[PDB]
C-alpha cells in the first residue's frame, strides 16, 4: 500500500461506507466548490478534498495586501453536495442549524491500489478496465454552474465523476452571511447517452421531465486495480 | 516514482527528504494568464516546479500559422519569498530575491495533505509519516477575476510560511514583477465548533491576530 | 506488482495511437479537450483518461435544474475535441454531421507499470528522461488554450498531457451542441516557450513566427516511465 | 421649438405600442434587449430607438476578423429581446420558426417635444411626476437582467427603459444563432426594490416571493415629458 | 426644455443646484449594482445616479418560475464615496451614513458637458458655454472580480471636483454593511506632457502628494442660451 | 440658441469634416475602448468621449486603496478606430510614432439639435425619420471583442452605431507597454441584411469572404432634426 486514497460520497445524511478493499480514514461533509471574490474554486470529488472534516457556509478567509484579513464580511460562497432533504415549501433561505439535514456526508479511505471511473455514455453500466475491479457504479458527473455563472467539475477519470445517486439538484449553495438555499440557477451537467448513430450527426435536442431524467445520463463504475 | 513537490518560499532552492532524489529545482509557478485567463499549476505537482524562470515563460498561436512570443499583453504568477514587499516593480535581477525555488524529489510513497479547520496540527493517518506542517493554502485571485486553487488533499495546499501575499505578479513584455493591491490569498479557516459552525461572525484580522485563525494541515508520505 | 497508474496518448490522427512500450492498452476512444457550458470551460487533462471518451458527440453532455428538468442540444454549448491533419473545408463554413469524423483525433488509455511523467526542457532540444526512467515519447509542451469567450483549460506541466507529439497551431476543434465544428480564428493554444539560462531574468524578446518556423521558439518534452 | 427628443415605447405583446399623448410617432419595431456576441452582451437601452428595430432574427448580427471574413450565424451567439404574455409551449422545449412570432414584443420610437424622463418611488405607490412635467405612462421599475454566463446589460433610471409598463417574471426571451428561442430557468429580470425611508440604514429584511405577491416588493414609475 | 444636471458633493450633505435650477430631487449617489456578479452601472452625470432612498439592496430578482428574491442570497451595490477618511473595518447601519456622497438632480435650460485636457491645463469650455465646475477626469472603476464599470467622458460624471484614490465603497446587500477593500481601483485619464501624440509610456509609480499632477482636469460646462 | 454635439470619426489619417449645419469645436483620436484590470469600458462612437485630444497607448492610470497610483507598470489596453494603412507585413508590434498612421481622426461638432441613426437591416438606405435630415449614411456597427474576449459596443440610436466606411478590422489594439497591432480575435459585430421572410425563419448561415462583406451588411444613416 503506497498511500492510495478513494473518497466517497453519500448524498445523504449518513457516512457512507468504504469500498470493498479500503479501509476507512475519516468522515466529513461533501464540499463541492467555494468562491472566493468572484472566482470559483472547486475539489474534484474523486479527492480527500472534497470531504471537510468541519462543515461551514465560509470556510474559508482572506487577506490582502496590508496584511489584513477579512472573514465573513463581503459576499462569497461555498457550495456543499446536497441530500434528499427536500427544499423547505417557503423557499427562504435556510440558516444555522436547520442546515445540516441538507448536507451530504463522506468517506476518505485507504486503497490498496490506485482507482478510477469509467464511463459508458449509454444507459448501460461500462465494464471495469482489464485487471480492475468494482468498487461502485453511477451516473456520469461533469461540471456545474451556479451564482454568477461560476462553477467549477470533475476529471472524467476520477471517481469524483461518477455519482451514486443521480439528483437533477446535486449541491446547495451557502453564503459567508449564513445562508444557504437551492437556486433556479444553479446547474448540473451530466454526459448524456449517445448510440453509436447518434455521434456523428447532428444531436437531437431534447427537453426531459420528471421521471425520465435519469434513463438519458451516461453510467459510470469506478474500478481499482487488483493486486 | 511519486514525486514530491518541495517550494521553499525563499530564494533558495530546497532539500530534497533524506532517501528521496532530486530530479530537479527550479522556480515555484503559480500560474500563467494567456487572453486574460488564467491557467494555473498545483502546487503539490511537478509542473509547479519550473527549471527556467521568464516574466513570460509561454507563446501562442492561432489556426492562421502564426505564433507570437512575448507581443501582447500576456502575464505570468509566481509563488513569493517571504521577502519584503517592494515599493516598486522590480525588473530583471532585481526579481530573483521574490520568485520561491521548489525541488521535485523522487518518492517512494505518495504524499497527502491533512487540513484540521482548527488551531491544532492535524494528525497523519495511521502509518503515514509527516514532512512537513503549515497553513491551508485554498485559493488566490489577482488581475479580474483571475486566480486559481490547490486541491486540498495536495501538498501544494499546505504552505510552511503563511504570507498574506504569497504571490507575484510579473508583467510578460515588461520583464518586471510587483504585488498590486487586488491580490488576495484566501485559507481555510479554524473553526471553534467540533463539525458544524453556525452563521459565521464577521471579523477583520491585523497583524498578529491572524495566524490563530487560519487552518493547520500536515504533508503526510505513506511508510512503506 | 501493478499499482494502477494510467497514461492517456492521443493519436492527433483518426487511426488509434498505440500504447507506447513498457504499457498495456485497456481501450481507446476520441480525445476530447474540454467543453463550455453555460459559458463556463471545464477540460480534461490529457493525460489522464478523462480526455478519452468512447463516444463522439458534438454535444457530450445535457444539463439539469432544481425543477427535474433536464435539457440536451438545447442551448448554446459548445464541446472542443483534438484535431487531426484534415484541412479546414475551402469554404471555411462549418462541418456537420458525417463530415466531422475525418477531423476528431482517437487516444488510447494504457496502464503503465510505474508512475508516467512529462518533462519540459523549455529549448528546442528533447530533455532527457530523469535517470532511472525510459522514454514513452517526445513531443512538444503544450499548457493552454482558449477559444470562445476568451474561455478554455490547460495541462498539468507534468503531465503526458502537456507534451503533444504532434505540433499543430490549431490541435483543436470547436463544435456546438447544433451539430457543427469549426476553426476560428481566436482558437488560441499555448506553448512553453524556449528560455536560454541566461535570458531567465531579462526582459523577454518579442518575436512574431509564421509558417514554417513556428516550432523555432516552442519548448520540447520527454514523457518518461519510471523503469521497474 | 422641436429639437428632436426621442423616447421609445414597448408594448410587451405583439401590438404596435402607441405613442404617448403628447408625442409624435416615427415608426415601430421589435423589441431588442441585448445581444451576445462571443460570449460578451451589449445591450441597448430600453428607453432609446437602439432598442427598437425594424426587423427581428433570431441573429440580428455577423461577425467579421483581420482576416476579411465574416461569420453570419456560423457559432454559438444569442439575441433577447422583450417578450409577450405568450405561455412558453407545454413541451417547454426551444421554439423555432414562425413559432416565435407569438413571443416577440413590438415597440414605437416616438418625438417628444420636450426632454423625457422616467422617475421612481421605491415605493409600491406611483411616484408623481416633477413640477411642471406631465405623464406618458406608469410602470415597474426594472434595471437590469442577466441571463446565459451571467451575461447581461441594464436600464438607466432616469431612462424610460427603466420604467416597463407589464411587470413580468420574465420580460424577456432568449434566442439563439441557430434559430431557437425560449425561458431559461436562469433568466433574471431585476427591479428596484420597495424601500421605507426609515429602513434605508438599516440591514434588510429578506423576503421571498411566490406567485401573486411578486409585485409587492417591486418599486413603480412614471415617465414624464416636460410641458412645454 | 428639461436637461438634467445631476451633481454629486462627495460629501454627506447634499449639493445645492444653481440658481434658476429646480431641485427635483436629492438622494445618494449610486455607482452601480452586482447583481449575480454582473455589475450594471449608472452614468454619474445622468439622474439614475441619484438614488432617493438608500439601502445596502436597493433591488430584487425574479425568474421565470414566478418566483422573486429581495435580498435573499449574495448580492451587492456600490455608491461614490465622501472624502471622509476610510475605516479600518466594515460599516453597518447608521455609521454608513457618513461615508454615501449625496447627489441633486437639477432641472437645467440646457445641456451640460465634460471636457477633458488630458494636460495639467484646465481645459476650455467651447465657445458659448460657461464653466459649472472643474475636476478631475474619472475614467473608470474595478472593485470585486473583474466587475465594475466607467464614465462617459462627455458626461458630468467622468469629472469629480475631488479626487479620491478610492472614490467609491462597497456595500454587502444581505449584511446591511459597507466597506472599501484593497481590490479597489479607480481609473483616471493621465495627463500627457507632449501636445497630441504620447510615445511610449514611460511607466511610473505615483504617491500621496505626487499624484493629482499627473490626472487629467476637466470642466463641466452649460450651453449659453 | 441650443447646442448639441455630434462627433463623426474618418477612419483615416485625415481630420473628419464637420456635417452640414454644425460647427466645428475640435478634432481628436478616436478613442473605442479601454481595458483596465482586465474590465473593458467604451465610450460611446457617437459621443465626444470617443474623441480625445492627445493620443497614448496608456491614455490613463489606476490607482489603490493605499493611496498609491501605477501608470503604464501593468498589462492594460487601448483600443482605436483605425484607418486604411496596412498591417505591416512582419506582423510585428508597432511602436511609438509608426503608430501614427494607423490611428483613425475624429472631430466634434456643434449641432442646432439632436442627433439619431436609422437603420435598415437591408442593403437599402434607411430613410430619415419624419422631420430629420441626412448627416451621412454609413453600416451598422453594434459591438466588438479583442484580448480576452472583453470589447463594448455602440447605442444603435446613436451615430457611433453608424460607420461610414465598412472595415473587417476596424480598430487596432494598443498595449500600455507602447506597443500596438491588430490580432486574430479582434471581432467586429455589425447588423446582418434580414429580408421579411428571413426574419421568422431559421437564419440561413454563411461564411463570406473579401469582396462580398459590405453587400452583407445592414445600411444606416445619421440624421438631425430640422429646426
Amino acid at each position: 500500500d503506497h498511500g492510495f486514497l478513494v473518497t466517497r460520497h453519500s448524498q445523504t445524511i449518513d457516512d457512507p461506507q468504504c469500498p470493498s478493499g479500503t479501509k476507512i480514514l475519516y468522515h466529513g461533509y461533501s464540499l463541492l466548490y467555494v468562491q472566493g471574490n468572484e472566482r470559483a474554486h472547486g475539489q474534484d470529488l474523486g479527492t480527500a478534498g472534497s470531504c471537510l472534516r468541519k462543515f461551514s457556509t465560509m470556510p474559508f478567509l482572506f487577506c490582502n495586501i496590508n496584511n489584513v484579513c477579512n472573514f465573513a464580511s463581503r459576499n462569497d460562497y461555498s457550495y456543499w453536495l446536497s441530500t434528499p432533504e427536500p427544499m423547505p415549501m417557503s423557499m427562504a433561505p435556510i440558516t444555522g442549524e436547520n442546515i445540516r439535514p441538507f448536507i451530504s456526508r463522506c468517506a476518505v479511505c485507504e486503497a490498496p491500489a490506485m482507482v478510477m471511473a469509467v464511463h459508458s455514455q449509454t444507459i448501460q453500466i461500462p465494464p471495469c478496465p482489464s485487471g480492475w475491479s468494482s468498487l461502485w457504479i453511477g451516473y456520469s458527473f461533469v461540471m456545474h454552474t451556479s451564482a454568477g455563472a461560476e462553477g467549477s467539475g470533475q476529471a472524467l477519470a476520477s471517481p469524483g465523476s461518477c455519482l451514486e445517486e443521480f439528483r437533477s439538484a446535486p449541491f446547495i449553495e451557502c453564503h459567508g452571511r449564513g445562508t444557504c438555499n437551492y437556486y433556479a440557477n444553479a446547474y448540473s451537467f451530466w454526459l448524456a447517452t449517445i448510440e453509436r448513430s447518434e455521434m456523428f450527426k447532428k444531436p437531437t435536442p431534447s427537453t426531459l421531465k420528471a421521471g425520465e431524467l435519469r434513463t438519458h445520463v451516461s453510467r459510470c463504475q469506478v474500478c481499482m486495480r487488483r493486486t | 516514482g511519486y514525486l514530491l513537490v518541495k517550494h521553499s518560499q525563499t530564494d533558495q532552492e530546497p532539500m530534497c527528504p533524506v532517501g528521496m532524489n532530486k530530479l530537479w529545482s527550479g522556480y515555484s509557478l503559480l500560474y500563467f494568464e494567456g487572453q486574460e485567463k488564467a491557467h494555473n499549476q498545483d502546487l503539490g505537482l511537478a509542473g509547479s516546479c519550473l527549471a527556467r524562470f521568464s516574466t513570460m515563460p509561454f507563446l501562442y498561436c492561432n489556426p492562421g500559422d502564426v505564433c507570437y512570443y512575448a507581443s501582447r499583453n500576456d502575464k505570468s504568477y509566481w509563488l513569493s519569498t517571504t521577502a519584503p514587499l517592494p515599493m516598486m516593480p522590480v525588473a530583471e535581477d532585481e526579481i530573483k530575491p521574490y520568485i520561491s525555488r521548489c525541488s521535485v524529489c523522487e518518492a517512494p510513497a505518495i504524499a497527502i495533505a491533512v487540513h484540521s479547520q482548527d488551531v491544532s496540527i492535524p494528525h497523519c493517518p495511521a502509518g503515514w509519516r509527516s514532512l512537513w506542517i503549515g497553513y491551508s493554502f485554498l485559493m488566490h485571485t489577482a488581475a479580474g477575476d483571475e486566480g486559481g486553487g490547490q486541491s486540498l488533499v495536495s501538498p501544494g495546499s499546505c504552505l510552511e510560511d503563511f504570507r498574506a501575499t504569497p504571490f507575484i505578479e510579473c508583467n510578460g513584455g515588461r520583464g518586471t514583477c510587483h504585488y498590486y493591491a487586488n491580490k488576495y490569498s484566501f485559507w481555510l479557516t479554524t473553526i471553534p465548533e467540533q463539525s458544524f459552525q453556525g452563521s459565521p461572525s464577521a471579523d477583520t484580522l491585523k497583524a498578529g491576530l491572524i495566524r490563530t485563525h487560519i487552518s493547520r494541515c500536515q504533508v503526510c508520505m505513506k511508510n512503506l
